[PDB]
């Protein structure tokens, strides 16, 4: 849900973040990379799951 | 069984 | 921008002898010092270089427990004590350089100091 | 690590073409420098890499590499090319020169 | 370790079996194949010979060279046959991975 | 011209690459190409993957911290991968990673006597396996593990030339103590020496006894709450003293090294293919403007001049430590 640390993206198909960002976790959830998208933004792009925080 | 060595091998000028 | 030396000459069978070489224009953090010796009517042998960027000394089989190479990085000199010559190091020692990082092949040579044992 | 080179000997007229092959005993990879001292003097740097030509030195000497046999080759004798040529490798910490090849007229 | 042998002289048809046992391996599952050289020239590949009997053949070597492979014994054979002077080159044996270490192969010189 | 090669411990598997040093020029990151030889009867049933990872290690064993990304392929072609395929055969599968131009330059950090495994800091590895799917464990006699480096040259343009001055008032002392510093230029290459150029004119009424310059290397580390650590590299101390109402001026030569710093924790050095030996840390090059990403140790080198007044005087003069271009 909530991001750890930051994230920056230099392909489209990857959303960046900042820390404190409110990931939704869209039904894809398999594999090492989550596909979510920011509901302070409002962008879809591929995430790294190594920081992705629960609650 | 550990690893190999890192070798080199030839390629073709074309 | 070039290299000199001076040391050699007429030593007894079982004496010693030094070798100084004088570097101008290289700084010496910066290249590696090497010595490497011809004997008369052969072909050329590595004795002894330096690494003093990293603080490393390398010697041949030949010569490991009687040569020691040294660096003055105050006098940008490198020297080669021999503590005890036998009758086959009578050659002509040449003073080379190569690039400290990521080259190994001796490009700028000093001139010869003859050394007769 | 030994460094055979072969020929010991060669004579060339002035505008001929020259080939001096060195084979190592082992892989040495890409070290491999040659070296060029005519009689009396110091050793002057020819071909730094296995076949990267060194600043200062004419078009014609060029170097190559095949498995473990190392070529230099002259595509032209001018008269002051005539000198003593050793080929050297630098991978491992015994360095050893080649046995040495002489150019006469 | 690895060193082969067969290699000699013959002329415009004749015939060589070439071979090399490799020790410190085991190819009870690997694909062994035999790798040749034409002086001044590239290294390529001649002929393949899984585990399962399934061999190929480079187009040049089709019909004529036949490569066996004696598991049991650790061993493979390259059997040539009606060889014609494009054959000569130098004959080595590797993985077809190309993993192990090259070593020093057999000579073929044909009339 | 020659390729790089590893293979397998089960010889079923081979990566090829060109290179193993990709240049990271600020606009854009050199690709890592390449391509893997794979046996006929080993794809019977699998597929074949290829990974690359880059990780920052700060821990011994996993109280062992590690944070790392992994990229995932599954197998226009380039000129060298065309090369590749005309030579090794069909049964070669080619692979391209385009690694962003911001990401962390493999950095080491020096292992003290007590550290042993891997040594912590940034590195990246090319990891190739064969597997029926990806919940299969896959050992490390079936997998080809390769490291590859990111490295950096220095700029064509040289900057500006450091300086820096400044003034101190003491309290009894009605005039103030003037004290300036510059050095030759700003590019400097590795073992190449620093002459630190030092005028202090002092006009009040107290001594100066000892001038301490030294070289000093700032490895910024943003993963811990953008903690920074100096450590010095170079030190040269003399007592050059300057008496009351009068100038003084005399230039220093400083030169960064190796052989002296061997027994300093925490260094930062030029990244490593294995245990060997490899010189200071060079400096990093940023784009403008450039987000803090989390993984990365970011190294910077500055001058220190400081006047020990018989109350001490001093400035910093950045200046950058990066290889020439070859």
């Amino acid at each position: 849900f909530v991001a750890l640390y930051d994230y920056e993206s230099c392909t489209e198909t990857d959303l960046s973040f900042k820390k404190g960002e409110r990931l939704q976790i869209v039904n894809n959830t398999e594999g090492d990379w989550w596909l979510a998208h920011s509901l302070t933004t409002g962008q879809t792009g591929y995430i790294p799951s190594n920081y992705v925080a629960p609650s | 069984d550990e690893s190999c060595t890192t070798a080199s091998s030839s390629l073709a000028k074309d | 921008v070039q290299l000199v030396e001076s040391g050699g000459g007429l030593v007894q069978p079982g004496g010693s002898l030094r070798l100084s070489c004088a570097a101008s224009g290289f700084n010496v953090y910066s290249s590696s010092i090497h010595w490497v010796r011809q004997a008369p009517g052969k072909g050329l042998e590595w004795v002894a270089s330096i690494s003093s960027y990293y603080g490393y000394t390398y010697y041949a089989d030949s010569v490991k427990g009687r040569f020691t190479i040294s660096a003055d990085t105050s006098k940008n000199t490198a020297y080669l004590q021999m503590n005890s010559l036998r009758a086959e190091d009578t050659a002509v020692y040449y003073c080379a350089r190569s690039r400290q990082f990521w080259y190994s092949g001796l490009d700028y040579w000093g001139q010869g100091t003859l050394v007769t044992v | 690590i030994q460094m055979t080179q072969s020929p010991s000997s060669l004579s060339a007229s002035v505008g001929d073409r020259v080939t001096i092959t060195c084979r190592a005993s082992q892989s040495v990879s890409s070290a491999v420098a040659w070296y060029q001292q005519k009689p009396g003097k110091a050793p002057k740097l020819l071909i730094y890499s296995a076949s990267s030509l060194y600043s200062g030195v004419p078009s014609r000497f060029s170097g190559s590499r095949s498995g473990t046999d190392f070529t230099l080759t002259i595509s032209s004798l001018q008269p002051e090319d005539f000198a003593t040529y050793y080929c050297q490798q630098y991978k491992y910490v015994p360095v050893t020169f080649g046995q040495g090849t002489k150019v006469e007229i | 370790q690895l060193q082969e042998s067969g290699g000699g002289l013959v002329q415009a048809g004749g015939s060589l079996r070439l071979s090399c046992v490799v020790s410190g391996f085991f190819f009870d599952t690997v694909t062994m194949a035999w790798y040749r050289r034409a002086p001044g020239k590239h290294r390529e590949l001649v002929a393949s010979a899984t585990a399962g009997g399934t061999t190929t053949y480079a187009d040049s070597v089709k019909d004529r060279f036949t490569i066996s492979r004696d598991n049991a014994k650790n061993t493979v054979y390259l059997q040539m046959n009606s060889l014609k002077p494009e054959d000569t080159a130098v004959y080595y044996c590797n993985t077809f991975v190309r993993s192990l270490s090259w070593g020093q192969g057999t000579q073929v010189t044909v009339s | 011209t020659r390729v790089f090669k590893k293979a397998s411990p089960n010889g079923k598997l081979t990566v090829y690459l060109g290179k193993r040093d990709f240049v990271d020029h600020i606009d854009l990151v050199d690709p890592v190409d390449g391509v893997v030889l794979v046996d006929p009867e080993y794809l019977k049933e699998r597929r074949v993957y290829v990974t690359l990872t880059v990780a920052f290690r700060y821990g011994r064993e996993d109280l062992g911290l590690t944070f790392r990304k992994d990229l995932f392929v599954a197998n226009p072609l380039t000129r060298l991968q065309e090369r590749l395929i005309k030579k090794l055969g069909e049964h070669a599968y080619p692979f391209t990673f385009e690694i962003c131009p911001n990401l962390p330059s493999s950095v080491t950090l020096q292992p003290g006597p007590e550290d042993t495994g891997k040594a912590l800091g940034v590195d990246y590895e090319v990891k190739a396996f064969v597997a029926e799917n990806l919940e299969e464990k896959i050992h490390k006699r079936n997998s080809v593990r390769l490291v590859i480096r990111k490295v950096q040259y220095a700029p064509e343009r040289p900057g500006p030339q450091p300086t820096a001055e400044t003034t101190r008032q003491f309290l009894m002392s009605d005039k103030p103590l003037h004290l300036e510093a510059s050095l030759d230029k700003e590019i400097y290459y590795h073992g190449e020496p620093i002459s630190v150029n030092v005028h202090v004119t002092n006009n009040t009424n107290k001594t100066v006894k000892k001038i301490k310059i030294s070289v000093r290397q700032y490895a910024d580390i943003v993963l811990f709450n953008t903690a920074q650590y100096k450590v010095p590299v170079a030190m040269e101390e003399a007592d050059d003293t300057v008496a009351p109402s009068s100038t003084f001026s005399k230039v220093y030569t400083l030169t960064p090294f190796l052989a002296n710093n061997r027994e300093k924790r925490g260094l930062a050095l030029d990244g490593k293919l294995k245990h060997e030996d490899t010189n200071l840390a060079s400096s990093t090059l940023l784009r403008e403007g450039a987000n803090r990403e989390i993984l990365g140790i970011i190294v910077s080198y500055k001058v220190k001049v400081k006047l020990v007044v018989s109350s001490d005087v001093a400035v910093e003069l950045p200046f950058t430590l990066m290889h020439p271009k070859p």
